[PDB]
RNA sequence: AUAGGUUUGGUCCUAGCCUUUCUAUUAGCUCUUAGUAAGAUUACACAUGCAAGCAUCCCCGUUCCAGUGAGUUCACCCUCUAAAUCACCACGAUCAAAAGGGACAAGCAUCAAGCACGCAGCAAUGCAGCUCAAAACGCUUAGCCUAGCCACACCCCCACGGGAAACAGCAGUGAUUAACCUUUAGCAAUAAACGAAAGUUUAACUAAGCUAUACUAACCCCAGGGUUGGUCAAUUUCGUGCCAGCCACCGCGGUCACAC
């Protein structure tokens, strides 16, 4: 009723930036493979509206569904960039690391 | 499957075998086939007496009043039907054909009183 | 194979069945050309009674006629079946009994 | 003639007035299914409980 | 998808084509009177209008003897007058005559319906004109014609409900705890059960096509 | 698979082929009754008769039902929203097109690159991009996911137009194939079309006809087919003599052949 698109919320990894103002990203699912039983990622590229430009490749980014398509192949717009690639803030502390060491030590502040 | 124009009414789809008739009440596209695709299946009546001696009708009124209130029409046995059983007042015919069948009787008996 | 490598190939995909001498049909029609007599293979010695029949397909094959004793000439109709000859190699079709201008075998 | 005449202008008289009321309350189900004040309290109190 | 283009020329030509080539109501109407078929499709009519067809006028027959087509004259039907007894008529407003007929006897009308006594709030588009079943109204009868004394519409108000539906309502009330006596009752008042002889929307209705 | 036969002078291992089970079509031989179900090989060509009327003239219907499987990811879910039914005063429900998003058959990678397949801007125009070994692009095969659905309606995808004169409706016919149902009856029931209605029409359908294709039940007298070396249940005499012939695999037949 708030969109004809039909993937709503999406995440996924930027893959692309060649395009202006538009981020091609790389969606990975769990697919269950009926004769093994076991779960494979299927991947799947989206295009997603990116007015300032702020996607770098290898970040992992938020897409929120326009309610009605852009263009041919873009259909989302970057909610958010969920991490910066090589500049990652820990949600659970908040502070910046790199990889699993902090930069900074959640005891300073 | 897109019917051009057509309307949902509730009717009766034979099966069966030969011989043997049954009718399953369906609310159904009217211009669908009498036993192919229905919307749903409101009910049932067997026409055949069973060892009690009697005919056995199933009529799941509940949905039977939504599909009406929803714009279905009913086929004329269906009228009958639900006349008999007082979901419906008597259907004109059924009351015009009692009155024949009574004045045809009463022909007869009355030859019997001619002879 | 590990899992990762059997997700990857999928399922075996198994090459079709060969369609045999009568084309996965249970008999064929067919006109007699020629009749003549074929040699076994030797562990075995005999005159097989064959005939070369042009099938209603087109294609030209040789049968065997079982039994004691045929009575098959040149434009004559036969319908023949499967079944290997175990004796006689390439001859892969046999000819029915009792059908069309091939008929019974006689008694004794 | 005129018998089955009257007869039918009778029934369909009544069944319209069926049809009508059985048109009425399957919208009034709708209603009360969408917008309900049992439906409103249920979304409400899932609200609370999400919170 | 492999365009289909074809299929938007055919059909784009034939809307035009039926557009240009329309019959007209001198054609599609006309009536071979000896064996009563219509001779623009071959079809004949149905028995029970052949008499008339033989004995009334069609509306435009009476209208094409008139000044400017008869406007504001009331025109009455024969099939009404032998069906009912209070008066039934047309009072005309507009009409747009056929002028390819020879004698402009063929075309369509519009004006007030009154109905058994009961005159129409707007004016709209009068069905059956080509039908031979028209009578025109003297001018020195129409006070006569007109006059209609509005008897009591005192019909049913309400009636019973089906004996299964009236007992499924008294039970659910008894199990919702109310124990009124009243009858469930049915009401009628919003139904008014129309005359099927009533004039229908001829803005609505269809029309044969060219062939 | 509870498995079995078959490689070797012999054992074990590996590996193929075949046997035993259950269906469908056809063929040989045989075949009694009753009920029920099912029923051209061919998208090849069709003689003939029917398969759509209704109704006071307008309209409505003939766009349905019925048929076929040629082609083939138009079928499913969500969004939006026409037409249609009922509210018909609409509020809206039901149903469901077009459009947008998602999902969706098999084989071949000896089909590995496609060649404009993208984006941004009100536009002017600018950027050079988009798909693809997680299988793009391509060739071939096939109706499908069966309360049913999809596609087609002689052919040129389509049908203004052309070829040309149409049974893939019922019955029926010619040719063709291993493949072979009656040129029956009735609208009495249900369904559909029309009518305000009594009602009318319908090769849908119902009730019949033909056919061991299948299931069920019988039968007063009435049984045939296949097999009998092992796998695998079951051969006595003769005839023949590596000939005639036989076998699903292994194999038999040279005067004592349980294998012809
Ligand atoms: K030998
Ligand atoms: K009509
Ligand atoms: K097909
Ligand atoms: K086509
Ligand atoms: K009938
Ligand atoms: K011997
Ligand atoms: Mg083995
Ligand atoms: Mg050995
Ligand atoms: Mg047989
Ligand atoms: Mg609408
Ligand atoms: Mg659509
Ligand atoms: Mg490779
Ligand atoms: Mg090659
Ligand atoms: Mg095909
Ligand atoms: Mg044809
Ligand atoms: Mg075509
Ligand atoms: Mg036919
Ligand atoms: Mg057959
Ligand atoms: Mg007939
Ligand atoms: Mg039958
Ligand atoms: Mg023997």
């Amino acid at each position: 009723v708030r969109s004809s698109v039909h993937a709503r919320w999406i995440v996924g990894k930027v893959i692309g930036t060649k395009m202006q103002k538009t981020a091609k990203v790389r969606v990975t699912r769990l697919v269950l493979d009926p004769y093994l039983l076991k779960y494979f990622n299927k991947r799947k590229t989206y295009f997603a509206h990116d007015a300032l430009q702020q996607c770098t490749v290898g970040d992992i980014v938020l897409l929120r569904a326009l309610p009605v398509p852009r263009a041919k192949h873009v259909k989302h717009e970057l909610a958010e960039i969920v991490f910066k690639v090589g500049k990652v803030i820990d949600p659970v502390t908040g502070k910046p690391c790199a990889g699993t060491t902090y930069l900074e030590s959640p005891l300073s502040s | 499957k897109a019917y051009r124009g057509g309307h949902l009414t509730i009717r009766l789809a034979l099966g069966g075998c030969t011989n043997r008739p049954f009718y399953r009440i369906v609310a159904a596209h009217n211009k669908c086939p009498r036993d192919g695709r229905f919307v749903e299946q409101l009910g049932s009546y067997d026409p055949l007496p069973n060892s009690h001696g009697e005919k056995l009708v199933a009529l799941n009124l509940d949905r039977i009043r939504h599909w009406i209130g929803c714009g279905a029409h009913l086929s004329k046995p269906m009228e009958k039907l639900l006349g008999l059983a007082g979901f419906f007042p008597l259907h004109p015919m059924m009351i015009t054909n009692a009155e024949r069948l009574r004045r045809k009787r009463a022909r007869e008996v009355l030859l019997a009183s001619q002879k | 194979a590990t899992l990762n490598q059997m997700h990857r190939l999928g399922p075996p995909k198994r090459p079709p069945r060969k369609l045999g001498p009568t084309e996965g049909r249970p008999q064929l029609k067919g006109v007699v050309l020629c009749t003549f007599t074929r040699k076994p293979k030797k562990p075995n010695s005999a005159n097989r009674k064959c005939c070369r029949v042009r099938l209603s397909t087109g294609r030209e094959a040789v049968c065997f006629i079982p039994g004691e004793g045929h009575t098959l000439q040149e434009h004559q109709i036969v319908l023949v079946e499967g079944g290997r000859t175990q004796d006689l190699p390439g001859v892969k079709l046999t000819v029915v009994r009792g059908k069309y201008d091939c008929g019974h075998v006689q008694k004794k | 003639f005129f018998v089955l005449m009257e007869r039918y202008q009778h029934y369909r008289q009544t069944v319209r007035a069926l049809r009508m009321e059985f048109v009425s309350e399957v919208q009034r189900k709708v209603h009360e299914a969408r917008a309900g004040v049992l439906a409103e309290r249920k979304a409400l109190k899932d609200a609370a409980e999400h919170r | 998808v492999r365009p289909r283009l074809i299929a938007e020329l055919a059909r784009r030509v034939r809307a035009l084509r039926e557009q240009l080539n329309r019959p007209r109501d001198s054609q599609l109407y006309a009536v071979d009177y000896e064996t009563l078929t219509r001779p623009f499709s071959g079809r004949r009519l149905p028995v029970r209008a052949w008499a008339d067809v033989r004995r009334e006028s069609r509306l435009l027959q009476l209208l094409g003897r008139l000044p400017l087509f008869g406007l504001g004259r009331l025109v009455t039907r024969k099939s009404w007058l032998w069906q009912h007894d209070e008066p039934c008529y047309w009072r005309l407003t507009r009409v747009r005559p056929d002028y390819t007929a020879q004698n402009l006897d063929h075309g369509k009308a519009w004006g007030i319906l009154t109905f058994k006594g009961k005159t129409e709030s707007e004016a709209r588009e009068i069905e059956h004109v080509m039908y031979h079943d028209w009578r025109l109204v003297p001018k020195h009868e129409e006070e006569a014609f007109t006059a209609f004394t509005p008897a009591p519409e005192d019909s049913l108000a309400s009636v019973p409900y089906p004996p299964l539906l009236r007992a499924m309502i008294i039970a659910e009330r008894q199990k919702n705890g109310d124990t009124s006596t009243e009858e469930p009752m049915l009401n009628v008042q919003r139904i008014r059960m129309e005359p099927w002889d009533y004039p229908a929307k001829q803005e609505d209705k269809g029309r044969a096509k060219g062939t």
